DNA sequence: CCATCAGTGTACTAGGACCCGAAAATTGAGTTACAGAAGTAACTGGTATACTCTGGTTTCTCTTCA
DNA sequence: TGAAGAGAAACCAGAGTATACCAGTTACTTCTGTAACTCAATTTTCGGGTCCTAGTACACTGATGG
């Protein structure tokens, strides 16, 4: 008993099961209303050495469905469901095999005819254009993400350049975080000018070869 | 530079447009057009002709569905709005907007300022501004023979 | 047998996927460089044309 | 018969976006200073994915003693 | 007279070798602010309307029932 356990009872009792192939307009219909508890009988009748199976469809879900079963011997098939609980189980083993068919030949293919139009709506076609599209590059006094970035830029404003000695302060207290640092990533993080960050780091700092990726800065000064 | 010059020789062949139609285009502001445009001509030590109503009536009227009719009558009505000194001092592109929104207003198809701003690259209060200009001389604008249906005397 | 159709959709496929890695590499200038990019002038109409 | 009790036929609100114009404010060019900060525009290493003989290997008959 | 190696003509991976991008940074400019008058273009903002759909009050009507 565990969470993975399959609920094999129903093996056990070797309950049968019929399965059966039913078109969409059959079950668009059942899922119209889907909470009536009622979609219609299912008849079969038998004779001395024959046996008929035929639906009936509901008269409220209007506003004949002959059956025919197929062999189970080719191919073994069980059912078996999972709870919202975690919990599997197996309903039953298929013991027959039935198919439903359009009672109506002709004027059938007219409501397929319509379900084949009906999915082609979201088949989308090149439309003619009577009047060439005027309405591209059309004027504008500046491109809207040019005045966003040049705002920002303006706003955040200058890269102050603090005194050696807290420039200087901010970098070796960085030093522990990680032994090397690259000089672009370096930047963002003391948010110095490139050129007096650089001669800060000259005057201690040395940069070391490295043959993985590249010459990197190496904030230990030995 | 590359889109100074490109107005430079607009304006060279006489099909000239205005900064907005290359800014439109462009990737930089008409303020750095303007600007190069300025230094391209002190360099190369040449220089444009200046640029007249009648040059953006072609494009203008056709960009927006107006019939040839309307074009050539706006293009009388600005011509003629120039030579009377309507409008002192004003840019021929916000005369050229005005004049055409006179004749569509006349004329069977009507535009509204808002799309005549949109074509023409002016604010629809610069239209309000030199249309107010040219409002009241509007009948001796307007070509001699000219057929519309809404009458010349009644105009908003 | 391919018609011009077929022919011309050839050819539309291997010069929209240029358009379209085209705008990728417009876009990806610009997004690195922390401005948005205008659709407009990411498409290069000469390809397909 | 005088109580009561929906409807009715309206100007009068109640939200509910929405628009029209005016006036103020800005932008833009022109100059010339001023210091410093952005903002591209340029040459110059640096290390990996193929790559090209090549050094070794491997039977497979044979070489050289023994 | 084979034996233990001697020589010989095949494959086969791999280590330098060869490219192949892919960043890595030095000058060298523009672009700020302030000032001013100018004029036109363009935007913003701002008080008030404007139209429209949806209830709302209120006097009267029209039965209705006990």
């Amino acid at each position: 008993a565990e969470r993975g356990e399959l609920d094999l009872t129903g093996a056990k009792q070797n309950t049968g099961v019929w399965l059966v192939k039913v078109p969409k307009y059959l079950s668009q219909q059942w899922a119209k209303a889907s909470g009536r508890g009622e979609v219609g009988k299912l008849r079969i009748a038998k004779t001395q050495g024959r046996t008929e199976v035929s639906f009936t469809l509901n008269e409220d879900l209007a506003n004949e469905h002959p059956f025919v079963l197929q062999s189970v011997g080719g191919q073994t098939l069980t059912v078996f469901t999972e709870s919202s609980s975690d919990k599997l189980s197996l309903e039953g083993i298929v013991v027959q095999r039935a198919e439903c068919r359009p009672a109506a030949s002709e004027n059938y293919m007219r409501l397929k005819r319509l379900q084949i139009e009906e999915s082609s709506k979201p088949v989308r076609l090149s439309q003619q254009l009577d009047k060439v599209v005027t309405t591209n590059y059309k004027p504008v006094a500046n491109h809207q993400y040019n005045i966003e970035y040049e705002r920002k830029k303006k706003e955040d404003g200058k890269r102050a350049r603090a005194d050696k000695q807290h420039v200087l302060d901010m970098l070796f207290s960085a030093f522990e975080k990680h032994q090397y640092y690259n000089l672009k990533d370096l930047v963002d993080i003391t948010k110095q000018p490139v050129v007096y960050l650089k001669e800060i780091l000259k005057e201690i700092g040395v940069q070391n070869v490295k043959g993985i990726h590249k010459n990197t800065w190496e904030l230990k000064p030995e | 530079i590359a889109s100074a010059c490109l107005y430079i020789a607009c304006r060279q062949e006489g099909v000239p447009r205005t900064f907005k139609e290359i800014c439109a285009v462009s990737r930089i502001s008409k303020k750095e057009i303007g600007r190069c445009f300025k230094l391209i001509l002190k360099a190369l030590e040449t220089s444009v002709d200046l640029i007249t109503t009648g040059d953006f009536m072609s494009r203008f009227c056709s960009n927006l569905c107006l019939p040839k009719q309307v074009q050539m009558a706006a293009t009388h009505i600005a011509r003629k709005a120039v030579e009377l000194d309507l409008v002192p001092g004003r840019s021929p592109i916000s005369v050229a907007a005005a004049a055409i929104y006179m004749a569509s207003q006349a004329s069977a198809e009507k535009r509204t300022q808002k799309e005549i701003g949109d074509i023409a690259g002016v604010a629809d209060v610069t239209i309000r501004q030199s249309y107010r200009l040219i409002y009241p001389r509007a009948p001796d604008l307007f070509p001699t023979d000219f057929k519309f249906d809404t009458p010349v005397d009644k105009l908003p | 047998l391919d018609l011009a159709g077929p022919l011309l959709a050839f050819l539309f496929r291997g010069m929209f996927k240029n358009l379209l890695k085209e705008v990728r590499i417009y876009a990806q200038k610009f997004i690195d460089r922390g401005k948005d990019f205008n659709l407009e002038l990411a498409i290069k109409t000469r390809i397909i044309s």
